[PDB]
């Protein structure tokens, strides 16, 4: 057994991180005080529940997670949430005053204020890990913490945990729920400095969850919790292996061995269905070939993008419910005959597949209906490149007149940042079209 | 259509179908750009006195 | 009041569908760089689809299907034909065609079985970067013009009399946001002036080579359906719907639904809409070929009016409405 | 507990900042002897930003109220919710200033100066956290346009790196006191162009036009003029009393607000503006919100662009109904909105009407439309300047005449500068 720390940073990754942490401990039958009445092993044990929740002698199953925001007000929801329990006051850290939506205040006024005390918080929950896998970063782009903060930690991360794979849930900006102009700014300055540091991202575009939110969960204005309730079930079905019994993406290096031929293309497309509102007295459950099928619509992707543009160089199939090998491989070699699934020439055209019985939980009183079976796709397309390239125009519409920039130069960022993290991303941009042609 | 690597578990399993085969800087780098940025905070603010105290 | 944005400055077809936009009152022109538009009417290269369908609370449509380069490019047509099931490659109505930068070796297999056979082996080549094109049956000097597309060239075309001249027929499709496939009833035989000599000029029946005897016997050498219907009648005792047009709605049919799974903007965050421009060619048993397809192409001078409101009528109205000249080929 | 601490400086400053608290007090359901009576934790949720809290659940505003005369503030501590400000928080001297930004700024205001410093750095003290600052003062006048702009300089160079952010009432030949304001407004916009991050445009010339063309009152007072400004300040500043996630902060709005340093002057705009219990539709609150009717600068915005707005919108109404209504406004008038900066328009949305109103709506945009308001004070500067006249009232209190020309000359560059932007 190997431990995974999850650091949450920014609201947009504390507020994440508290929706997923419940959905964990309902699927583990942790009660919000700590308590697990499964776990018969009291005070410890080295289950594929422990590479997220360590044990005091107490019978306490304590998450292995740390939250960072420089402000207090998203994190003192967790220090009296529902599952304020869980967690000892160690690993939630605020700060005073927040990095005002700036990238240059988080990543060097603010972040060189307070990156030592993360890290020692982190080294605590380091030391209780007998054999350390890495580390689940949850932030947003947009966010001057969640781009700047978060970008000096994933520097510091490969100085103080080099041998330790490093995986992102990443939050694109969406103008419908955006809360800052200068978003594009912090979204490409952010993968600038952290492209090197990250072994595997997932992005999500909340203007996607959005849509989704309001399509098929009948939400006319979605809110965070909307989002973070969606959101947490991707994330679920993505990290389940890591938490449950299984041979498929068990540890964090299997997922940059499946996912991530190439070390700079390594942000896998996220494809999640059925999503069906609990409103909803009574649904048709879908069969396994309908949710495969709902795979390669472009309406269930965490970003959306078209995949028939663009090619493959890996996909996995994360399925959660009443799932058999048979009605899977019926499924797939149904769709290999009507959709556009193009693989690149150097990589095998295959799925791999994993099946977790245990079908998806659903926050009680939620908007998400109980279904008897889900499933997750990871796959790696160069279509998902259509993000980077929306990104970097609005970068270059407002750069272009250096509108705001004398915000992050007045942090003690230089301006050459700027054109040097555009040019990083012109670069990426350019590896995708190689790849993809 | 092949499927390999078969693993089973009681809470799942897993494979692998086919369908075709195929055709950092150091810490003191680090601390000496965020020395630098803070550095050019303190001179920005630097001139704005020198320019209150003319 | 729609917004729409213009950013193909050289299209003689959309520019007249902007100028109709504009006469209805309701429809709004915003600068080539405004992306909060309803609809636009994009260049011919590097149209940024991946831009399109995030802009939160507009409908967007574009004039262009992405992806649809396959069929109106002649390598790109020739190797979906090859390779696609539901065309076969054995298709009757596609002439033998090979690309050429490969199939070399596979072009010359074919041609040794024929001038053997006493067999016609007069071959053209061609590419999409012409305005040059070479016609010959010796294979070394069709290799020899692309070192500086092969198919094989139709040695018993349909003549029209008088005149014993060549002609090919232009058909105008229009594929809306759901796919309908609608065919103008309207269409023109672009003809060739100068006698057929199977042993230069009469052998293109472009417009811009005959009029570079141009207008002798039609205007413009552009011959419309009523006419040319009227000399199959009197000619040949046929009409052109059942010697000519049941092939060409057959064909038209067949290469647009093959790509239909890889195009088709039907549960996409944007919708996508395009005029096409088949070119056929007539052989002397009334058999149809296909030539190519053109996704950007121009109208006949005296159709211009009737189809260009044709397509804000069904394919920009049906997704903004305001306050048949068609032929819908129904499909699966 | 993002502390902000306020100022109001001179007879207008004080007038209207002595509404605004009144203003917003209601709103906290703080009654005139600061205690809280009100029947929501919304109202007590962001409570700190504005009032400090002391023994017996007393809510004291953190304000600070300065002038060269005792008059108006004399008046304050007379007026409906005089008690409630802290009375070591009253800052004055007795000369006056005449009208005379050269007597506010380098002679009388000097000799009071530091005794306000004094006060703001208690206020700043007992601070967890302060976001910076917000002035009230009129630019026509000597104490809030000479004492108000040397108090924002001497702010900076003890709190360089905390918020200035003022309402600034610009003076109009049509509602005005004494020829010299162009002369005075001239000299303090040059200070806000380097000192301040934000300042509220407020035009007297268009509070007068509203009040006589829209309200239908031939005959304004400076009360009906600030009636207009108190129901802005309270929506301006909606998003940082009460929850929410848009420009919850001075430094938020700030750089959501102000793509170029000097160019950080904003029109604000309020909706409805009634001559009455007839309950207004989000459509009808979008439309007036954007109306150059319902602008307090006197400014036409379809003579310029949109750099940045802001939308708040005050009520229990369908937040689905404001996005459609938002994207509607933008998506039919786009030509006027930059579009070099995507996506420039931000909205809000806060449960908490008004008093007296079902819903309401507060519009900040920072257009280059604003240029004109610098050219008619530029205008009327020049028209007097060229002449020398009235310019012994300056020299005698020690001012040189090439004061007045660089003052000149750099209002100039600021309309320059919005010019540029603006092709
Ligand atoms: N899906 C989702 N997105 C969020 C959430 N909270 C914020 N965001 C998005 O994150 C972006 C803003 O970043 P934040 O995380 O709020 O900012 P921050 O990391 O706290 O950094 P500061 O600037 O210091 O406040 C916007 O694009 C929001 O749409 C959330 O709870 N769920
Ligand atoms: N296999 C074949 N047999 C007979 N004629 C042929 C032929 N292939 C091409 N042609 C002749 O070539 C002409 C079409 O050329 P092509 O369409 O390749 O050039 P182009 O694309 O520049 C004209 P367009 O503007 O329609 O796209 C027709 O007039 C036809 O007569
Ligand atoms: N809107 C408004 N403007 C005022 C008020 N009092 C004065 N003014 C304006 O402010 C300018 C005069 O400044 P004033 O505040 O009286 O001078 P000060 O006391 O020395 O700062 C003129 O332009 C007046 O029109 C008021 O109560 N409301
Ligand atoms: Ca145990
Ligand atoms: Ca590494
Ligand atoms: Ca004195
Ligand atoms: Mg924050
Ligand atoms: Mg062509
Ligand atoms: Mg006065």
């Amino acid at each position: 057994m190997r431990e995974c720390i999850s650091i949450h940073v920014g609201q947009a990754g504390v507020q994440i991180g508290n929706a997923c942490w419940e959905l964990y401990c309902l699927e583990h039958g942790i009660q919000p005080d700590g308590q697990m009445p499964s776990d018969k092993t009291i005070g410890g044990g080295d289950d594929s529940f422990n590479t997220f929740f360590s044990e005091t002698g107490a019978g306490k199953h304590v998450p292995r997670a740390v939250f960072v925001d420089l402000e207090p007000t998203v994190i003192d929801e967790v220090r009296t949430g529902t599952y304020r329990q869980l967690f000892h006051p160690e690993q939630l850290i605020t700060g005073k005053e927040d990095a005002a939506n700036n990238y240059a205040r988080g990543h060097y006024t603010i972040g060189k204020e307070i990156i030592d005390l993360v890290l020692d918080r982190i080294r605590k929950l380091a030391d209780q890990c007998t054999g350390l896998q890495g580390f689940l970063v949850f932030h947003s782009f947009g966010g001057g913490t969640g781009s700047g903060f978060t970008s000096l930690l994933m520097e510091r991360l490969s100085v103080d945990y080099g041998k330790k794979s490093k995986l992102e849930f990443s939050i694109y900006p969406a103008p419908q729920v955006s809360t800052a102009v200068v978003e594009p700014y912090n979204s490409i300055l952010t993968t600038h400095t952290t492209l090197e540091h990250s072994d595997c991202a997932f992005m999500v575009d909340n203007e996607a969850i959005y849509d989704i939110c309001r399509r098929n969960l009948d939400i006319e204005r979605p809110t965070y919790t909307n989002l973070n309730r969606l959101i947490s079930q991707i994330v679920s079905s993505i990290t389940a292996s890591l938490r449950f019994d299984g041979a498929l993406n068990v540890d964090l290096t299997e997922f940059q061995t499946n996912l991530v031929p190439y070390p700079r293309i390594h942000f896998p497309l996220a494809t999640y269905a059925p999503v069906i509102s609990a409103e909803k007295a009574y649904h048709e459950q879908l069969s396994v070939a309908e949710i495969t099928n709902a795979c390669f619509e472009p309406a269930n992707q965490m970003v959306k993008c078209d995949p028939r543009h663009g090619k493959y160089m890996a996909c996995c199939l994360l399925y959660r419910g009443d799932v058999v090998p048979k009605d899977v491989n019926a499924a797939i070699a149904t769709i290999k005959t009507k959709r556009s699934i193009q693989f690149v020439d150097w990589c095998p055209t295959g799925f791999k597949v994993g099946i977790n019985y245990q079908p998806p939980t659903v926050v009680p009183g939620g908007d998400l209906a109980k279904v008897q079976r889900a499933v997750c796709m990871l796959s790696n397309t160069t279509a998902i490149a259509e993000a980077w390239a929306r990104l970097d125009h609005k970068f270059d519409l407002m750069y272009a007149k250096r509108a705001f920039v004398h915000w992050y130069v007045g942090e003690g960022m230089e301006e050459g940042e700027f054109s040097e993290a555009r040019e990083d991303m012109a670069a990426l941009e350019k590896d995708y079209e190689e790849v993809g042609v | 259509m092949e499927v390999i690597e078969l693993n089973k578990c009681t809470s799942g399993q897993s494979f692998e179908v086919i369908l075709k085969p195929p055709s950092d800087p150091s810490l003191e780098e680090i601390q000496k750009k965020l020395e630098a940025a803070e550095e050019r905070r303190k001179y920005q603010e630097a001139e704005l006195l020198k320019h209150l105290a003319e | 009041m729609y917004t729409f944005v213009v950013r193909d400055e050289n299209s003689s077809v959309y520019a007249e569908v902007s100028r109709l936009l504009l006469a209805t009152g309701q429809w709004k022109r915003l600068r080539k760089d405004n992306p909060r538009f309803n609809l636009m009417l994009g260049e011919r290269n590097r149209l940024p689809f991946g831009r399109l369908g995030h802009e939160p609370g507009l409908v967007q449509l574009v004039n262009y299907y992405r992806g649809a380069d396959k069929l109106c490019r002649k390598a790109s047509l020739v190797k979906l034909i090859k390779t696609s099931p539901e065309l076969s490659e054995s298709c009757t109505w596609f002439p033998e065609s090979y690309v050429i930068y490969d199939e070399r070796e596979v072009f010359l297999a074919a041609y040794n079985r024929r001038r053997e056979g006493r067999e016609g082996n007069v071959w053209i080549a061609k590419s999409s970067a012409g305005a040059g094109i070479l016609i010959s049956s010796e294979a070394s000097e069709l290799l020899d013009f692309i070192d500086e597309v092969i198919q094989k060239y139709l040695e018993k075309p349909l003549l029209l009399e008088p005149g014993h001249r060549k002609f090919d027929i232009r058909s105008w499709v229009l594929v809306d946001h759901l796919y309908n496939i609608y065919l103008y009833r309207e269409g023109v035989l672009r003809t060739s002036s100068e006698p057929y000599n199977s042993a230069k000029t009469c052998h293109l029946t472009n417009h811009c080579i005959q009029k570079e005897n141009y207008g002798r016997y039609e205007e413009g050498n552009e011959m419309f359906f009523e006419e040319f219907n009227q000399y199959l009648m009197d000619a040949l005792n046929t009409t052109l719907e059942n010697s000519i047009l049941l092939q060409i709605k057959h064909i038209i049919r067949s290469c647009l639904m093959c790509i239909e799974p890889a195009i088709s903007t039907k549960h996409l965050h944007y919708q996508s809409f395009q005029l096409f421009g088949f070119d056929f060619m007539v052989d002397e048993e009334l058999k149809v070929w296909l030539i190519e397809v053109n996704g950007a192409p121009a109208c006949a001078q005296k159709l211009y009016a009737e189809l260009c409101q044709g397509i804000v009528d069904v394919a920009i109205s049906s997704v903004f409405p305001l306050a048949s000249i068609f032929i819908k080929l129904h499909h699966h | 507990m993002r502390e902000i601490v306020h100022i109001q400086a001179g007879q207008c400053g004080n007038q209207i900042g002595a509404k605004f608290w009144e203003v917003i007090s209601d709103e906290h359901g703080i009654d005139p002897t600061g205690s809280y009576h009100g029947d929501s934790d919304l109202q007590l949720e962001r409570i700190n930003v504005y009032y400090n809290e002391a023994t017996g659940n007393k809510y004291v505003p953190r304000a600070i109220l300065v002038d060269l005369e005792p008059g108006t503030m004399d008046s304050v501590r007379s007026g409906p919710f005089g008690q409630i400000f802290r009375p070591d928080n009253f800052v004055f001297g007795q000369s006056g200033a005449g009208n005379n930004w050269a007597k506010g700024h380098y002679t009388e205001g000097a000799e009071l100066v530091d005794s306000v410093l004094d006060v703001v750095r208690k206020e700043s003290e007992s601070c967890d956290c302060l976001q910076g600052f917000q002035l009230t003062h009129s630019l026509g006048g000597g104490t809030g346009s000479g004492m108000g702009t040397l108090l924002i300089s001497k702010i900076r160079e003890e709190y360089p790196d905390r918020i200035m952010n003022t309402f600034s009432v610009m003076p109009s030949p049509k509602v005005s006191d004494t020829v010299v304001e162009p002369y005075n407004a001239t000299l303090s916009v040059h200070q806000l162009v380097e000192n301040t991050d934000e300042t509220y445009c407020i035009d007297n010339e268009a509070l007068y036009d509203i009040c006589f063309r829209t309200l239908k009152l031939t005959t304004p007072t400076y009360g009906d003029l600030n009636h207009l400004v108190s129901a802005t300040m309270s929506g301006v500043t909606t998003c940082l009393r009460f929850p929410g996630q848009l420009n919850a902060d001075l430094r938020k709005l700030a750089v959501n607000m102000v793509p170029f340093p000097r160019l950080h002057f904003f029109m604000p705009g309020f909706a409805p503006l009634t001559s009455q219990y007839r309950a207004l539709t989000v459509p009808e609150l979008t439309q007036q919100m954007f109306d150059s009717k319902n602008m307090m600068a006197a400014c036409d915005p379809r003579h310029g662009r949109y750099l940045t707005v802001a939308a708040i919108f005050r009520g229990r109404m369908s937040m689905k109904e404001v996005d459609e209504q938002m994207l509607n406004v933008q998506n039919k008038n786009s030509s006027y909105f930059v579009e070099w900066i995507p996506n420039n328009v931000k909205t809000a949305v806060c449960d908490i009407p008004p008093r007296g109103l079902k819903m309401s709506a507060t519009f900040i945009g920072n257009s280059t439309a604003i240029q004109e308001l610098f050219k008619r004070i530029s205008e009327q500067f020049t028209a007097m300047f060229r002449r020398k006249a009235f310019l012994h009232w300056y020299t005698g209190e020690g001012m040189d005449e090439m004061e007045f020309t660089e003052a000149e000359s750099n209002m100039n560059d600021l309309v320059s500068e919005y010019q540029q932007y603006q092709d």
